[PDB]
């Protein structure tokens, strides 16, 4: 314990603190408010406290946790909400007996007292290696928790047993070089440090969020990183909800701080309301949620993403696909800028730390498809989606730019499209995806039809519209050639049907991979059919008239049930037949 | 080998150790955590009875009393092997592949020693690597610095990958060395190179160094110097012509500003180290030819221009250090023309020396001049077509505008995957120059103009 | 202590001190017998560093006597405190003998639980059409107001409190107005307006002159909030909060931070300004299980008229919805001068909807914003070239922009408009445009 | 002195070069000293002022940088040598200060321009046009023009 | 307060006078894109009125004894006279009169307006004509 | 340049009075005409003479003659105080006598 030598504002230095390592959490004063130490004398340590240091003086006792800020991993961690430092909020209210957060109060991240049934799959005397799974526990119905061997420990397990124990009690005892080792269910690992993997793989597997524009226009591969704009009214929350509920991943992590009390409260209340269609259970049960207000400790807000990512890593190391969605990343960087000013470091660009890009790398680099540790060599992949909201109005914000470089996927939310009530409100022209070419091979093989030709052709029509839109302002649409006139109409169909998607209707909001193909084909079929019919014979007007019935069905074709998949693909017959009918 | 288990102070990324002797400038330090973890470290300065070291990985999770600091007594060095080619190593110098452990005959400082101005020989050859146009507008020169300018959304990586495979020496294929230095690139971006090099099979002939953005900034700073030290060995000792390519130089510059910022050093103009030129001088200045020594060292440092601005420190400072100009433009890239390079702002110095000067072609030197003048006039004619009605331009001027476009369609882009020899380059140049009347091409000699149509 | 090691400017040093706490006030007695108080921003092991609010003029260290009071800055919370004006510290300027007998309370308070907090649900009239149709305000939602120097931020501040009433609450809105670092003339208006209206007796008021101490200035927000909380959390009364000027608080913070010789953050502001700003603006909104509801309307003056200044920039992240005043609109002699395009309320959709608000409210907002935003594009473009360069449709849009700004955007500070009048007036100005060019399908209902 | 050579040595190179030229100038022989790049010398001083933790006046260079330049430029000129013979040698110094981003805003350029009576200004756009000398006649100025005509 | 002394509101003259200055600044940027001669007769008259304001208001010379001191009474006379030309000339445009035809021949009457600040404050009559002279001169065409 | 430079005590030094009774008045017209003339000269380049007003061109032409003869008299050239006033008066008197209202009518006679 170290006595407080001097205490001014948020800085605190205490004597006899030599034993405490750097970056270790500490309890300062009688209150013992949570603080962080970046420096040592020694022995006096320059601790840093987020909690208010009012009512603290020289002579106060200080306790050191003896470890850097880390996440408590173990049974019961899921389905609950924690702060950026991972202290639970729901558990807090019960213990405090007060809504308001209390200074100098420490709560266990995971409930030790709660007992989760253990089933040990591994046999006795079996060799243990790092990343091995001794047994499985189930804290949630939707997701089966798995227990991996703690890092740095290797030996032969003399006894294995499956019984009901609290996470604190050692379920089994594994021999080690030093001696007999007993490992608890609960696992602790530093939030800032990346988790150990056996190898890192290039993610060539496209992820399906059930959204047409996302899966076709800008598909995200497994463990891919995507950045989305934060203008309000863009329906980003709706888009984020649709990703999470329609995600292929078994886990959906939500992190970032600090949303405004009225802005953040909505998440804590709305997010639980979400129900995973497949499981038929609350979406909360599948994954942990981290919620911090802007009042929260700066480190809690600044280390929220590092805390959130680490939770995803553990479940990723179990070989399960995870997805961490952080909002807002700019808020996080804003907490980092603040920390920079407090540390008195040299200012970089826009008051951000010069090593801001290095910080983004670590968090974003940990996400991806990688082989997990263990003899099994199972693999898990964390697909992280980050939303930036600089509020500067400039696209050249250091956070956005440094994020855009490392991420290979750019999503663009436009308020203009949102005002047109165009759901999802994503700008195809302002969004780019480098993965789209890689996704092509996987699609073509799986689809048994060339998906790349369709997607690349789809952009040309959309891109052509932008070029044609400038012409419309200059000269009337009728003046333009019938060929040019067709592109406008063909482009509209993709927008009206393939672009416009209602997130409320189950059949509309979620589209199967096979259905996305058929929907695009019937629109693309029209192009080649109308163009051939347009070049010779029938006029542009003639081709448009009498095509209302067929085009209207194409318009409402997205509403067709997934089971009746062949019914929606029947348009090609009519379109082909209609073209023949025009010629007299 | 001196190990100290007592530390006086630890503040930020910097640790101070008391009661230490025998320390030296730029002497690597090794600190093993109480848990056993090991972190590399750099000492700026050894005051008496005091040791101050900067840790690359950081000081996070370090206990002074428990920690032990061991000296190693040398600057950062890379063990060099003759069979190093075909193997890929990290910034620290350990192969990511975990192929057979490398057996270094010798160890030498990454900074290396400056070549004597008198002992230095002038560059006398040109690899004619990659794009024909690049080479005709300006000729890459053996042992000559080559500054490529890039921007976000620009396919700079494709060019680097293309140049490596495309690069070849006409006199002999026996002793050709290529060094791909990767700096501050994503794992996926890093894998593109590793895959592209392996698929083409040009990886065996080229030693590779890979840097990750997640790697410590110092590790990212050390890689450029390590790739050069290895490149120097091959040219100076093996006698093989070595080509070194560096990508994302902004990350190197941005990683250096981070380390400088942590050191609380004064930031120069635009938030970059004021002495960045001098720091960027050493690694760029390394490339050259030495008298009495076989082979040469060609460097093509690639940097990403921010906000598409040429006045940025990195692009501006590099221009003074490097010799020549290689500029990319968004407009040519927006055309889908690959490789998208603009020739007006990009001029290699010395283009004339040493290529050809006439070695590349009998009329090659003369041909490039007439071609640039026609293009420069073609661009002006096209610009005039925007201001006034396209019909306003004189008939003779319209040919120039047509030339400028036809120049761009084939000459500006030959694809990311297609190589063109010197001869093919110029046959295309002559065919494209053929549009203009023979009297129009006044700059070119009569004998050359008669021979080539 | 009577023992003063060093006395330097507003700051003072006290040696041989024991059990001294941070933010613990101190009581200083002069040689002549004069009394002054200060707040300790730092305490050494053997020394104590205090800054005197009143000043260090005419003080002799060897003669002077200081005394630890042993507690952080606190406000005596009473239920009859309403209708009474105090200074920043809580000392009554009206000198009225309230004689409240209830307990004390720390000004810093405690951070509210994110999961425990309840979304704003009930819509509040703000008394301005430009604040309700353009943006939407809900009970328990922070509402930031940014106003350049010389703009009529004062009139709009007093405007709301008198004209902002809760909908369907059936209870008069109790408001805690704290005046921070403002001129006397600006201070007298607030007190005169409240007294003249007679609504002063329902509102608690804290006043702080420009000549008032910097530490006192910084205390006024914390002290004002403590009252607002006690009223909402314990009294259960509906609580509104209006604080001006927030620029003074930020500027005051610099003085104390510079006095502590700390390194100034970017733009000269505190590096930890975010957390400090947050905390002051954090304690807003309804609390689950609590009948009381807190609405905050922070008002700050934009330095150098830059949206990117830390205050407006940092406030934008903490507070929700933007409120922005332009000089050009004020320069026009139109009042409120705020521009509708730049400032957007985020939680507005909640309050909007059937019953609480007109159902077609959302449709009309889109139509106004779209039609008016293009009116601005017309104005800037059409002004440069004369004449007839603009399209036929553009001229009608330009005409709409002027009527919007002349009649709808400003209603006058003294004028008050119901929610119906706001939406009814919107239809008439919106009806000029062609029926085809839009907008809800049932547009015929309104007009 | 190669740029990769010691940065501090750049300062010594200028003083040694001007001293060699002055010894032969004292002989009564016309000398011409061209030092490229004189701007790199100024950068050597910045490196040192910063490490001494000393205050920089402008652009991170030593506040008295202009003095060093003036004194070095001052030595160059047409002077009568020592001795009874009183021979006369003239030293013409050509120094090129390359400004950041080709901007006359550079502190070295402004400080060096006031002492020099002849100004040569190269243009980037003219250089981009590939034709030289890229010196801009309108921009650059020469006070000696009126002392070259007669 | 000032509107409670002369029966004429200061706001009306000040606000309307401010409008002309505000319109002028926006008009200047327009006169940069296209020729100043080519402008709306209504907008063109504003520039002359705004210029006349500057020549009569804020064109005072601290050096000149009569110009350095202006009585509050004289301000109303001057301001009204300058402001009157706008309204009265404005009425001429509404009749369809060309901006030119109203401008020439008014040099004699404008010149008293310009120097209206040089006449003694006590004597005034600077100018009673202008109040009635402008009307007669404008009503001529 | 004449615009960025104005003396503060020029009024006290000059007398009307001696040396020049018209110095104060003549200064105003020249400074005002040059500002007007400079604006006309700048306007003429952008839009030619066709867009420039006829009255403006006279000031533009006068603004030039200021630069040629009046703005600059030479480094070795010496001007007397009396000759200074004449050279000044001639330059703006080239315009119509009635066009300049700054100076009294009896004075110009």
């Amino acid at each position: 314990i170290g006595k407080i030598i001097k205490v001014s504002g948020p800085l605190v230095m205490a004597e006899n603190m030599s034993e405490a390592c750097i970056q270790d959490m500490c309890l300062v004063g009688d209150l013992g408010v949570i603080g962080e130490i970046i420096e040592m004398r020694q022995d006096v340590a320059s601790i840093q406290v987020y909690e208010e240091t009012s009512g603290i003086g020289p002579g106060e006792p200080v306790r050191s946790t003896g470890e850097a800020l880390s996440v408590e991993l173990g049974p019961g961690i899921i389905s609950q909400m924690f702060d950026g430092i991972q202290r639970p909020l729901d558990t807090f209210m019960e213990v405090t007996q007060s809504n308001f957060l209390g200074r100098g109060v420490q709560l266990p991240a995971l409930d030790h007292e709660k007992q989760w049934w253990f089933e040990a799959t591994i046999e006795e005397g079996t060799e243990v290696s790092a990343g091995d799974i001794i047994g499985y526990v189930d804290e949630t119905k939707i997701i089966q928790h798995k227990i991996m061997v703690p890092n740095g420990i290797k030996g032969t397990v003399q006894k294995i047993e499956s019984g009901s124990f609290t996470i604190d009690d050692p379920i089994c005892v594994i021999e080690t070089e030093q001696g007999l080792k007993e490992l608890t269910m609960m696992q602790k690992w530093p939030v800032r440090r990346g988790r150990p993997i056996k190898q890192k793989l290039n993610p060539d597997v496209p992820m399906i969020t059930g959204q047409r524009v996302i899966d076709t226009f800008f598909p995200v591969t497994k463990g891919g990183a995507a950045a989305v704009p934060g203008p309000f009214g863009a329906g980003k929350t709706v888009v984020q909800h649709q990703i999470a509920k329609w995600s292929d991943v078994d886990l959906v992590v939500y992190v970032g701080c600090g949303e405004r009390g009225n802005e953040m409260t909505d998440v804590v209340n709305e997010f639980p309301e979400l129900i995973d269609p497949n499981t038929g259970e609350s979406l909360m049960e599948r994954t942990v949620l981290i919620a911090n207000t802007s009042n929260m400790p700066v480190a809690a807000r600044e280390a929220s993403i590092y805390t959130g990512i680490t939770i995803a890593e553990y479940f990723r190391d179990m070989g399960y696909d995870v997805a961490i969605m952080a909002d807002s990343t700019s808020r996080w960087a804003e907490a980092l800028r603040e920390m920079s000013g407090r540390l008195e470091e040299m200012p970089g660009d826009e008051g951000y730390p010069a090593y801001l890009g290095s910080r983004l790398a670590e968090y974003y680099e940990r996400s991806g498809r990688v082989i997990a540790l263990g003899s099994d060599q199972r693999e898990g992949s964390i697909t992280a989606i980050s939303a930036v909201s600089p509020s500067g109005g400039d696209i050249s914000e250091p956070v956005t730019q440094n994020t855009l470089r490392v991420v290979k996927v750019f999503w663009g939310l436009d308020s203009s499209l949102a005002q047109k009530r165009h759901f999802p409100s994503i700008n195809w022209i302002q969004s780019y995806s480098l993965y789209s070419t890689e996704v092509g091979r996987y699609m073509d093989q799986i689809l048994q039809q060339d998906w790349s030709d369709m997607v690349t052709e789809g952009m040309r029509i959309l891109q052509e519209e932008e070029q044609l839109n400038e012409i419309v302002r200059l000269v009337g649409i009728d003046s333009l050639s019938d060929n040019d006139r067709l592109t406008l109409e063909v482009a509209k169909s993709i927008r009206e049907d393939y672009l416009q998607q209602n997130a409320f209707d189950d059949v509309d909001t979620f589209t199967s991979r096979e259905k996305q193909f058929n929907m695009l084909k019937v629109i693309l079929t029209f192009g080649k059919e109308a163009r051939k019919a347009l070049s010779l014979g029938a006029y542009f007007n003639e081709i448009m008239e009498g095509t209302v019935a067929v085009r209207e069905r194409i318009s409402r074709s997205k509403y067709i049930p997934e089971e009746e998949l062949a019914k929606i693909s029947s348009i090609n017959e009519e379109i082909k037949e209609t073209i023949q009918l025009i010629v007299s | 080998i001196k190990e100290y288990r007592t530390i006086k102070e630890v503040v930020g990324p910097l640790m101070a150790v008391e009661k230490v002797s025998g320390v030296k400038y730029e002497e690597l330090i090794e600190v093993r955590m109480q848990n056993g973890e090991i972190r590399r470290g750099q000492v700026l300065e050894v005051q008496e009875d005091k040791a101050m070291v900067q840790i690359f990985e950081g000081t996070s999770g370090i206990c002074l009393k428990n920690s032990s600091v061991r000296f190693l007594g040398h600057p950062l060095q890379l063990g060099v092997s003759e069979d190093m080619i075909g193997r890929v190593f990290d910034g620290l110098g350990r192969p990511k592949d975990n192929g057979p452990e490398i057996l270094p005959e010798k160890y030498l400082d990454i900074n290396g020693e400056v070549i004597n101005p008198i002992a230095r020989d002038y560059p006398d050859e040109f690899i004619q690597t990659g794009i024909s146009a690049i080479d005709h507008l300006n000729t890459l020169v053996r042992g000559q610095k080559l500054p490529v300018f890039s921007g976000s959304g620009l396919p700079h990586k494709e060019l680097a990958a293309q140049i490596a495979r495309q690069a070849t020496v006409l006199d002999s294929s026996d002793d050709f060395a290529v060094v791909f230095a990767a700096i501050g690139i994503t794992f996926e971006e890093a894998e593109f190179f590793m895959e592209d090099f392996r698929q083409t099979g040009a990886i065996d002939r080229s030693v590779m160094f890979m840097n990750l953005a997640n790697d410590p900034a110092i590790e990212r700073i050390a890689t450029p110097r390590m790739a050069l030290t290895a490149a120097e060995y091959l040219a100076y000792e093996k006698g093989m012509h070595v080509l070194v390519i560096m990508t994302d130089m902004t990350n190197y510059a941005e990683a250096l500003r981070e380390i400088s910022a942590a050191r609380r050093e004064v930031p120069g103009r635009r938030g970059y180290p004021g002495y960045l030129y001098t720091n960027l001088a050493t690694l760029f200045e390394r490339a050259g030819r030495i008298r009495g020594l076989k082979g040469s060292v060609t460097q093509i440092p690639i940097l990403t221009m921010p906000e598409d601005d040429k006045t940025h420190p990195i692009p501006d400072l590099t221009g003074y250090i490097t010799e020549g100009q290689i500029i990319l433009t968004r407009e040519l890239y927006k055309s889908g023309i690959q490789p998208p390079i603009d020739v007006l702002p990009s001029l290699s110095r010395l283009k004339d020396k040493g290529t050809g000067a006439g070695k590349t072609r009998e009329d090659h030197a003369a041909t490039m001049n007439q071609l640039f003048a026609a293009y420069a006039q073609g661009k002006q004619a096209k610009e005039l077509a925007v201001v006034l009605g396209e019909s306003a331009l004189s008939d003779i001027d319209k040919i120039y505008a047509k030339f400028a476009e036809r120049f761009e369609n084939e000459y500006v882009n030959q694809g990311f995957y297609t190589n063109r020899t010197i001869t093919e380059t110029l046959d295309l140049g002559w065919e494209l120059l053929a549009m203009l009347p023979r009297t129009e091409l006044k700059r070119i000699k009569d004998d050359l103009l008669d021979k080539y149509l």
